[PDB]
RNA sequence: GUGGGAGAGGGUGGUGGAAUUCCCGGAGUAGCGGUGAAAUGCGCAGAUACCGGGAGGAACGCCGAUGGCGAAGGCAGCCACCUGGUCCACCCGUGACGCUGAGGCGCGAAAGCGUGGGGAGCAAACCGGAUUAGAUACCCGGGUAGUCCACGCCCUAAACGAUGCGCGCUAGGUCUCUGGGUCUCCUGGGGGCCGAAGCUAACGCGUUAAGCGCGCCGCCUGGGGAGUACGGCCGCAAGGC
């Protein structure tokens, strides 16, 4: 699945400061990781379809946050990118 | 690493170096799979509710262990190898549910 | 010629038509009767009325191996399945047991249209 | 009708995920092999959803009937 | 974020019992089957009925619901693995990141197409037997495509709550599924039935609105012609928009 070791292993790395759970760098940290998890059960499975309407909404979740932090702080954006290597 | 139950009907006809002998091959194959045994309950030979392999009894033994996810289906595949295997049943081990309390 | 003398009757019953079959008790079959066995052709099979006759005639059929004991499976559910059991009673065959067996899957076949509504 | 005797009322109590208990399993059922009714077992919607289960399994395991022939009539 | 819940939500692999068919064997004899009544059909190369062994496909009785899950289509033996949604408690973090959504993309019962497997039961077409005035039908006996699997198409429907999505507000009562707490009771989340105010042509709806409002999308504008023609797009075709 995916263990509360490696969730607070990513929390702990993209957190703006000790104690933060909920900032959009770590939001966007763990739905990169849940996605990325899914497209390999996806790589697999290729047949099952409500899977993938999950990870359909994970993604527009992540490109709504990222869009967000993009018109907030486009330096802290720019760094989270480069940081997951998103944007494809 | 999860706690499942491992379920093992026996043929009742076994001899004793046979019984045993089915038993460390058992053990050989839950070691091989990374399976460590946490509790272990032998039952014996119990009569059965419909003939298992045209046999009309079952010899039963337990094992509670804790393995690797994701070998589990693996295992019980080995453990249904063997002909004096008659079911091979593995259940993801659960916490008792009580009626009456 | 056996010296049977306690065994089995297996009766089946339908819509169409009844029939018994007198088995020893490991199950193989000494002797049987049914609707048309006796008389009746058509329809009038299915009769319960046949279905007595039928048992009787098989009991009568069944004492000349010599038989006296008898465990009864009923299988079937069907007009005279009830008068069939209700004749052997005392056909002479002294009655011990009396079962259901009458065979009902767990949903694998597909029933013809006249059967269907169920699967 | 069935205002006769309730299951979990006359028994004490159990374990109800325990599918290798035998004889107390053995009491959900009926004549012939079929788990009874809710309006016979006294149990609850979780209860006999759960239940079922254990049962299902004990059958797997050859220590329940699947099915059952019919005594009289 | 943390800690938990319920569940036929999805994918993959195992596996269980019942039944039907077929094959092998045993016993046994004159029918069985079928209908309103019958016939065709099957049976002396021994059937039906009965017991034992085996093969193969398909579907999962009881639990089973007035139930549950899913965006819909839809999802039901058991076990494991992979995985989606969702609910509750704590009230910890971010700090309006929100709603809707033309077009695009994906999904999409059944039947149907392509290639290849599979094929027990059922069964369009078809072949027979009946009934009828006739009977291209209802009934009965056969039976191919098909139904099942893989991959790829097709894109439809009474795809129905015939009721777009989100949010705020406006009596209650009763049954019910599932969380939490001080556990007769209180408090969330879903499913029903009756009903305030109100709405409605009426039937009815009525905190699961068809009420009061705001945002956004889809659609309507007498019946037949006709979902036809022509054009375009998609499709292997059938055909779809
Ligand atoms: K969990
Ligand atoms: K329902
Ligand atoms: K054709
Ligand atoms: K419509
Ligand atoms: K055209
Ligand atoms: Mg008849
Ligand atoms: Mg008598
Ligand atoms: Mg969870
Ligand atoms: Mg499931
Ligand atoms: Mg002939
Ligand atoms: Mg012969
Ligand atoms: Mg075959
Ligand atoms: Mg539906
Ligand atoms: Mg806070
Ligand atoms: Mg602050
Ligand atoms: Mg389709
Ligand atoms: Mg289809
Ligand atoms: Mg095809
Ligand atoms: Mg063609
Ligand atoms: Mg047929
Ligand atoms: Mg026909
Ligand atoms: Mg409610
Ligand atoms: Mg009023
Ligand atoms: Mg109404
Ligand atoms: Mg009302
Ligand atoms: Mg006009
Ligand atoms: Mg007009
Ligand atoms: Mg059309
Ligand atoms: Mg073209």
């Amino acid at each position: 699945p995916i263990t509360k070791e490696e969730k607070q292993k990513v929390i702990q790395e993209f957190a703006r400061f000790p104690g933060d759970t909920g900032s959009t760098e770590v939001q966007v940290a763990l739905l990169t990781l849940r996605i990325n998890r899914l497209s390999e059960h996806l790589k697999v499975h290729k047949k099952d379809h409500h899977s993938h309407r999950g990870l359909l909404m994970m993604v527009g979740q992540r490109r709504r946050l990222l869009r967000y932090l993009q018109r907030e702080d486009p330096e802290r954006y720019r760094a989270l990118i480069e940081k997951l290597g998103i944007r494809g | 690493m999860r706690r499942y139950e491992v379920n093992i009907v026996l043929n009742p006809n076994l001899d004793q170096s046979q019984l045993a002998l089915e038993k460390e091959i058992i053990q050989r194959a839950l070691e091989n799979y990374g399976a460590r045994v946490e509790k272990v309950e032998e039952l014996g030979l119990r009569r059965l509710a419909y003939p298992i392999a045209k046999d009309p009894q079952g010899y039963f033994l337990w094992y509670q262990v804790e393995m690797p996810e994701d070998r589990v289906n693996d295992l019980a595949r080995e453990l249904r190898i063997r002909d004096n295997v008659r079911r091979v049943m593995v259940v993801k081990s659960q916490e008792p549910f009580l009626a009456n309390a | 010629k056996r010296q049977v003398a306690s065994g089995r009757a297996y009766i089946h019953a339908s819509y169409n038509n009844t029939i018994v079959t007198i088995t020893d008790p490991d199950g193989n079959p000494i002797t049987w009767s049914s609707g048309g066995v006796i008389g009746y052709k058509g329809s009038r099979k299915g009769t319960p009325y046949a279905a007595q006759l039928a048992a009787l005639d098989a009991a009568k059929k069944a004492m000349a191996y010599g038989m006296q004991s008898v465990d009864v499976i009923v299988r079937g559910t069907g007009a005279g399945r009830e008068q069939a059991i209700r004749a052997l009673q005392a056909s002479g065959l002294q009655v011990k047991s009396i079962v259901d067996d009458t065979p009902v899957p767990h949903n694998g076949c597909r029933p013809k249209k006249k059967f269907r509504k169920a699967s | 009708p069935s205002r006769k005797a309730k299951v979990k009322a006359t028994l004490g109590e159990f374990d109800l995920r325990d599918y290798r208990n035998v004889e107390v399993l053995k009491r959900f059922l009926s004549e012939t092999g079929k788990i009874l009714p809710r309006r016979r077992t006294g149990l609850s919607a979780k209860e006999q959803r759960i239940l079922a289960k254990t049962i299902k399994r004990a059958r797997i395991l050859g220590l329940l009937p699947f099915t059952e022939k019919l005594v009289r009539k």
